């Protein structure tokens, strides 16, 4: 919800965009965050 | 944020918490023989081989700043060059000068004897894939 | 829960018996069929498929002097039928149940072998009702066949028995085991992602 | 011709590999998968050694693959 507080500057929430890469592309399951390398 | 990034050379900053090369084992210090335009000269530097301080830094105490640390970009004989500017230097206080490192596996092995604490992977298998073309 | 992803192997009903001359004629190329002396014998058997993911069954044989059930020879699960009408010696209209998936693949005139429970004393084939019957035409669950076709006089049966069709199907190592060389065997089913059944825990 | 005791076969590979998973010692590593199939399970809590031996997950002398 901190996005909701971030949009506290709005003029009043629909969106349409592509993504800037994050850590989703999977090759090793992580039941907990051990972070990862980057190659 | 980008830190680890497997490579042919370790990304560790020399003397950091992971390279862990001793801060004292590689001390070098000497008073300035002559300050110059973006360059410094000292007797101790002459005793070292060329490029010994490439990526190193000089250290001393300023009557107000206290501790001051700034990098070295090149070394040769008694002469060195600094990445940053010169804030004024005097041939009094000794410049506690630290060597840098090529950051190669051979560099960390020979110079530092720290190969056992190295973060670079020499045998990154040329990204030998398991797709596209016949292999294995 | 993955919508039934399990494909591991498991035990299943099986039956074994000595390979008859008809089996050698059907499965043995004529180029080497001659020179099969009178002292030769062949092993054959059939078993039901326990799971859909099962592919075939490997045959483990531990003959006289052998150490451990050696894995040699494999067979395909033939169609199976459970006799449930207590047919008599001359019975022709075979009323049975348990119509296996492959039970309808037998063409008219095929050859099937009947049997009963086997155990100490019942292992002997001289008295045990082991009869080869030639299937004539299927009638749904009931199938029309002949009695005592090739190498067994027709006999009687009791409900809940087992009927196995063996035309062009079976499993053996193709070893000319000599007579009196009794061996102990265990048929192990196998699956793609589960491999073979327990290494040696299968019955014998 | 001769029986499978001496015949051409589907060919094994003989060499291993080395994988860099991620930074930092972790409390335990639980399970290892191959080709979207649950191959081996086990809690590894430190520098240790094990062996993966269920080659049956893919095949062998009658089917393709199978880690070991
Ligand atoms: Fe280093």
């Amino acid at each position: 919800m901190w996005w909701a507080l971030a949009m506290l500057v709005a003029s009043v929430e629909v969106w349409t965009a592509d993504w800037q890469v994050l850590g989703f592309g999977n090759f090793r399951t992580k039941a907990v965050k051990a972070k990862q390398a980057k190659k | 944020g980008l830190r680890l990034s497997w490579s042919r050379g370790c990304p560790h900053a020399l003397y950091d918490g992971q390279c862990r090369v001793n801060k004292e084992a590689f001390r070098v210090d000497a008073t300035i023989l002559t300050v110059g335009a973006g360059t410094v000269t000292a007797a101790a530097y002459a005793t070292r081989p060329d490029g010994y301080f490439a990526g190193g830094f000089i250290e001393w105490i300023d009557p107000v700043y206290g501790v001051e640390r700034r990098g070295i970009e090149t070394h040769t004989g008694n002469t060195i060059t600094i990445f940053g500017t010169v804030d004024g230097l005097a041939g009094g206080y000794i410049l506690k000068t630290y060597p840098g490192c090529p950051r190669t596996s051979a560099a960390c092995d020979t110079i530092f004897n720290n190969l056992a604490n190295f973060g670079g992977i020499p045998s990154l298998p040329d990204r030998s894939p398991f797709d596209g073309n016949p292999i294995f | 829960a993955g919508y039934e992803p399990n494909l591991t192997p498991a035990i299943a009903r099986r039956i074994v018996y000595e390979m008859p001359y008809v089996d050698l004629v059907q499965q043995l190329p004529d180029g080497e069929l001659n020179a099969v002396g009178p002292n030769d014998a062949f092993i054959n058997s059939q078993a039901e498929k326990p799971t859909d993911m099962s592919a075939a069954y490997d045959m483990g044989i531990m003959a006289e002097g052998e150490s451990g059930f050696d894995v040699r020879g494999n067979g395909d699960f033939g169609a199976f039928g459970s006799l449930a009408s207590d047919i008599d010696y001359l019975s022709t209209q075979i009323v049975l149940s348990e119509m296996t998936d492959m039970w309808d693949d037998v063409q008219p005139g095929f050859v099937a072998r009947i049997a009963k429970p086997v155990l100490d004393g019942q292992r002997t084939q001289m008295e045990i009702a082991e009869e080869f019957v030639r299937i004539d035409a299927i009638n749904g669950n009931v199938i029309t066949v002949a009695r005592g076709v090739l190498d067994t006089i027709p006999f009687r049966h009791q409900k809940s028995e087992m009927l196995w069709v063996t035309t062009y199907d079976g499993g053996t190592d193709w070893q000319k085991y000599a007579g009196n060389e009794s061996i102990d065997i265990k048929i192990l089913p196998w699956t793609l992602g589960g491999g073979r059944f327990p290494i040696e825990d299968a019955p014998i | 011709g001769s029986k499978s005791k001496k015949v051409t076969v589907g060919y094994k590979y003989y060499m291993g590999l080395f994988m860099g998973l991620f930074r930092g010692p972790v409390n335990e590593i639980t399970e290892i998968r191959v080709g979207d199939r649950t191959a081996w399970t086990g809690s590894i809590t430190g520098n240790t050694t094990i062996q993966i031996n269920k080659e049956s997950l893919f095949g062998g002398t009658k089917a393709e693959g199978g880690i070991d």
